[PDB]
């Protein structure tokens, strides 16, 4: 707003939407690990 | 005669079912 003169696009790209995504793949496997492990000791009378 | 008694699971370890009924209704929350 100040500084209109010059421009530096936006460059995200970098190594930290890799790695939040992959923090998202981290988060949603154990997400449905920890509902997983309560659901299979609903399910199967053979719990182990 | 054969459906008596199972003799080991039923005697000392039915406190321990009951607990495990309460757990059941855990599960079910």
């Amino acid at each position: 707003k100040g500084k209109t003169f010059d421009f530096s696009d936006a460059q995200i790209f970098g190594k930290f939407d890799t790695f939040v995504r992959r923090l998202q793949k981290l988060i949603e496997i154990f997400s449905n690990i920890q509902q997983f492990n309560a659901l299979a000791k609903h399910n199967l009378e053979g719990m182990d | 005669s054969p459906n008596l008694c199972k003799s080991g699971p039923e005697i000392k370890q039915t406190e321990d079912k009951k607990a495990m009924e309460e757990f059941k209704n855990v599960k079910i929350e």
